[PDB]
């Protein structure tokens, strides 16, 4: 169940 | 034995975070207790207090391709916002589902949602969403209507 990487 | 994963909500910009640790806690005189957490695949720089009961929760689900009768309109997700400067998961609502057939390539169900934060509106597809783990329950329903 990984998440998609976050980019800020 | 069942894992127990969680996120916050940074004072940043909004988003939901997976923790990766909790490394402190400070309490106050009015309440809200706030806990130091290092944010997974962030350095120590990005670390961040944070309102433990407004801005922490059970870990959201990104979503199995089977998984996808799990998600209904009127239901609060977890969303993958995608921009041109900034790529973040959000809260948001969804508004409609159109159910299609799926194929070699898995889900290939679209999702009209409307982000909380900014009241945005977004149509995309399930590898973009993720459930709130209470939603499991709605499959563990559908695992009982199953034949024996
Ligand atoms: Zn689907």
């Amino acid at each position: 169940r990984t998440k998609q990487t976050a980019r800020k | 034995s069942v894992s127990v994963e969680f996120e916050a909500k940074s004072a940043r910009d909004g988003a939901w975070y997976d923790v990766a640790a909790f490394l402190s806690h400070r309490l106050f005189e009015s309440g809200d207790p706030e806990v130091r957490v290092r944010f997974s695949g962030f350095g120590a720089e990005e670390d961040e207090w944070i309102n433990v009961r407004k801005c922490v929760r059970q870990r959201s689900l990104p979503c199995e391709a089977t998984e996808c009768v799990a998600v209904l309109p009127g239901d609060l997700i977890l969303c993958f916002q995608e921009g041109k400067d900034q790529a973040l998961y959000y809260d948001a609502h969804v508004l409609d589902a159109q159910r299609r057939r799926h194929d070699v390539g898995g889900c290939r169900c679209r999702f009209l949602v409307r982000y909380d934060h900014d009241s945005s509106e977004e149509i995309v597809p399930l590898r973009k969403v993720c459930r709130r783990p209470e939603t499991d329950y709605r499959l563990q329903i559908l695992h009982a209507a199953r034949a024996a």
